[PDB]
């Protein structure tokens, strides 16, 4: 996260740190005790195998994510229409071998409903252990920042992303830069508050640099993916 | 007769290649076979190399041995270093009547800096019944090994009444842990309220203090 | 009409009809949804080919839990109550309490009004709160 | 399936005697030379003595010459180390080891054995005038004041070494840190064993430390809770 601040315990209880070989690789968002939403580009081969992955919940500091204490991942599912070259449909699901135990530090975020009637420049939050400036290292502590939605028509302007933003994509941040997600935040949450409920609107997907002018963050449009998510969840329930 | 001298310590990152040397003080290194034994903390030795460059059955080919005539030394080389390789390594040879060991080399695996998790434990009521109070401060899974524990009693810095113990490098995440025990009589313990453990470490931007109030 | 997992296409009358027609089951596994920030329970009607709120008529936790299972939430259930419709709907789905052991969306029929004058609001999981 | 199991380590007074034994199994005992190698606490390996296949030849480190005697009973698959005139600097873990690397010499008509291919478990010998004392086990109880909690057992005022600590009779191993014992100014040892567990497990999972001090026949299972 660029231009944010360190998070307090329980501030973003759905945030998880996803590890491979005992190091943070990507972020994710808890939606049920077993299911985590992340980005498809995080689980490209050879990282498509679930046994590589462990999730850490309710912990702010990477130093405090002890090897062997993370929740082992049982299943990894990339969106079937994911295109690695264009990053279209950049969403993936991660199912844990053991269910999480919810508390003041670990809670799920709500999946978005149709008819949210979000404002065009809706006020949102992003969080993660991504670098605090472009090409920096993973952050030791969890950070968070406020960003605004950017209408797709404006985001597809010739001066911004020039027709790269698909209906499976949403833009959030600032055209002046300065505040943005960054390397390491991928797969983590883009959330908004409405009707006193926190909703998962996006998962951190891609961008040109971090916090650069006219280069805002791009996020998977979770609203477009809820059908697929429910289907994977329901199919698993038929164990 | 002769001695075998090894470096006290050697360090390298996972996946890299590391070599431990063993120099013979008098006579040629090639005059008697050199063996290498691995010893993890608190375990029996196991043989990883014999007859200068032979591997026992079951030892991976990441372990290799050789001898160098110019330096009069034998060398243990570990390629593709793993965290499970953290251990002490001993070379061994012999003359006409003695078995001779090198002094041992501790192999440390390098990793990123890790801040300690700090915990403080008041004395148990059961122990206080015996007249002595042991206050324990735990520093868990940190790296590197250097750490400073400072005990404070009602913000008075303590000296001379604590003892420390540190674990060897963890076989899986390469960290250390430290336990510090502050000892006081029950009579002295009940004369103060605030007991604090203050920890200084490379991974901590400022000292971390864990404390409790007696009786609260 | 178009199934997802395959390029298959099917007739709209076969969407949410209790019978599996898509190879991937897409036509019969997204027939229940929660609408808007107030969680209005809605069900896809194969007759009108549209989404419609569910009447509070005869509804209870057993039915809400069954809707949650159908949505993929397994044994989770948070809260449910009747509310006045804010989705702007003209027509509704009414519960048939003698429908038998079928999926939730197949136990509902079309009705121009609800006798309880309320629609179902349903939350399957306690989510979206911090601090 | 080659195994070596030592026994006989004990606390013994300066000037006293002890006899260690090593039981060998899984191989023809009379087909190999055998050796004792010791390790003082925190120090390196030191060869003590070795013995030929049939006991004809023996060799001794200068530090034990005139006090120790190595021997073997090939009909009983047993190696022995008899120690007289023990002194404090003999305090060490004594390892039995098979000196299986050898070669036949045609000119001297004998095997020359020079390297160890199998090692035993070790047995601790402590040479001291101090008396055996069993430990008290006190809980290191978690602070009721996230995610990761820590609890443990303080094993205090015991002599001689060692004490072993397990958690949940060996089921709990992840997150366990059993620290080296410290020697207190009183001449008694004391060590802590801790384990880090999820805070959400505190109220549901039971955590018992199994403390064992065989020198005093002390066996304690202490359950720890906040
Ligand atoms: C709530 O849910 C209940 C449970 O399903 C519904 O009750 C069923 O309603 C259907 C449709 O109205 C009924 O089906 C009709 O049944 C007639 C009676 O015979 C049936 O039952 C006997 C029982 O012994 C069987 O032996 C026999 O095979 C039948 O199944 C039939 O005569 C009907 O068939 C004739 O009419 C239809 C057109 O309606 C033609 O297509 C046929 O060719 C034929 O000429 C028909 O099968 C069913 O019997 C009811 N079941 C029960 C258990 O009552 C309720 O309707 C529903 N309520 C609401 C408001 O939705
Ligand atoms: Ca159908």
């Amino acid at each position: 996260i660029v231009g944010g601040e360190s998070a307090l315990p329980g501030a973003w209880p759905w945030q998880v740190s996803l590890h491979v070989q005992n190091v943070h690789v990507c972020g994710g968002s808890i939606i049920t005790p077993e299911w985590i939403v992340t980005a498809a580009h995080c689980v490209e081969k050879p990282l498509n195998n679930p046994w590589h992955w462990t999730a850490f919940a309710g912990i702010l500091r990477q130093s405090f994510m002890f090897y062997g204490a993370g929740y082992q991942v049982e299943k990894v599912i990339s969106h079937p229409n994911y295109d690695s070259k264009t990053k279209n449909n950049d969403i993936a699901l991660m199912k844990l071998q053991k269910p999480l135990t919810f508390n003041d530090l670990v809670k799920p975020v709500c999946l978005p409903n149709p008819g949210m009637m979000l404002q065009p420049e809706q006020l949102c939050w992003i969080s993660g252990w991504g670098a605090t400036e472009e090409k920096g290292k993973t952050s030791e502590v969890l950070n968070a920042a406020k960003v605004l939605l950017i209408e797709t028509q404006r985001c597809n302007s010739r001066y911004v992303y020039d027709n790269l933003i698909t209906p499976a994509m949403i833009c959030a941040g600032f055209l002046q830069g300065n505040v943005d997600s960054c390397q390491g935040d991928s797969g983590g949450p883009l959330v908004t508050s409405k009707n006193n409920i926190w909703w998962l609107i996006g998962d951190t997907s891609w961008g040109s640099g971090c916090a650069k002018a006219y280069r805002p963050g791009v996020y998977g449009n979770v609203m477009v993916f809820t059908d697929w998510i429910y289907r994977q969840m329901r199919a698993d329930g038929e164990f | 007769n002769f001695m075998l001298t090894q470096p006290h310590s050697m360090s390298e990152s996972p996946g890299k290649t590391v070599t431990i040397s063993c120099t013979r003080s008098s006579g040629s290194i090639a005059s008697n076979y050199v063996q290498w034994y691995q010893q993890r903390p608190g375990s029996s030795p196991t043989t990883v190399i014999y007859d200068d460059n032979q591997r026992p059955s079951g030892v991976p080919d990441r372990f290799s041995g050789s001898i160098d005539s110019s330096s009069n030394s034998a060398s243990l080389t570990i390629s593709g270093l793993k965290t499970e390789d953290e251990a002490d390594y001993y070379c061994q040879s012999y003359d006409s009547s003695n078995v001779i060991f090198g002094g041992g080399t501790k192999l440390t695996v390098l990793r990123t800096v890790a801040a300690p998790s700090v915990f403080i434990f008041p004395p148990s009521d059961e122990q206080l019944k015996s007249g002595t109070a042991s206050v324990v401060c735990l520093l868990n899974n940190f790296y590197p090994r250097e750490a400073k524990v400072q005990w404070k009693v009602d913000n008075a810095l303590q000296s001379g009444n604590s003892q420390e113990s540190v674990t060897e490098q963890d076989s899986k995440d390469s960290t250390y842990s430290l336990s510090s025990t502050l000892t006081l009589s029950k009579a002295d313990y009940e004369k103060h309220k605030v007991y604090a453990c203050e920890v200084t470490h490379q991974g901590l931007s400022s000292p971390v203090t864990k404390s409790f109030n007696r009786g609260e | 009409i178009e199934c997802d997992s395959s390029g298959t296409c099917i007739n709209p009358s076969n969407w949410c009809d209790g019978v599996s027609h898509c190879p991937g089951g897409e036509d019969e596994n997204r027939c229940v949804r929660l609408y808007g920030p107030n969680f209005i329970l809605q069900v896809y009607s194969s007759q009108r080919k549209s989404w419609h709120p569910v009447c509070q008529d005869d509804w209870n936790e057993n039915y809400g839990r069954a809707a949650c299972r159908d949505m993929g939430y397994k044994n989770n259930f948070y809260s449910s109550q009747g509310i006045v419709d804010d989705s702007g709907s003209t027509s509704f789905m009414k519960l048939n309490t003698s429908a038998g052991n079928v999926d939730i969306y197949k136990k509902l029929y079309h009705s121009d009004a609800c006798s309880s004058k309320a629609v179902v609001s349903l939350r399957c999981i306690a989510c979206g709160v911090n601090l | 399936q080659v195994q070596l199991q030592e026994s006989g380590g004990d606390l013994v007074q300066p000037g006293g005697s002890l006899r260690l034994s090593c039981a060998a199994s899984g191989f023809t005992f009379s087909s190999s030379a055998m050796t004792w190698v010791r390790q003082a606490p925190g120090k390196g390996l030191e060869w003590v003595s070795d013995i030929s296949r049939n006991g004809g030849s023996t060799n001794y480190a200068d530090s034990v010459k005139g006090r120790f005697t190595i021997s073997r009973d090939n009909s009983k698959n047993t190696l022995y180390l008899q120690m007289n005139s023990l002194r404090a600097e003999d305090t060490a873990v004594y390892y039995c080891a098979r000196e299986g690397y050898d070669f036949w010499s045609g000119r001297e008509r004998r095997y020359y054995y020079y390297g160890m291919d199998v090692w035993g478990q070790g047995t601790l010998v402590t040479v001291s005038s101090a008396s055996t004392k069993g430990p008290s086990v006190f809980p290191l109880a978690p602070s009721s004041k996230g995610g990761t909690a820590a609890l443990g057992c303080l094993v205090k005022d015991y002599f001689p070494e060692p004490v072993t600590v397990s958690w949940n009779s060996g089921a709990l191993t992840s997150g366990v840190h059993t620290f080296p014992a410290v020697l207190q100014s009183s001449g008694l040892y004391s060590l802590s064993s801790v384990v880090t567990v999820p805070s959400s497990s505190l109220g549901t999972q039971t955590y018992i430390c199994n403390v064992n001090h065989k020198p005093s026949n002390t066996k304690v299972d202490k359950k720890v809770e906040p």
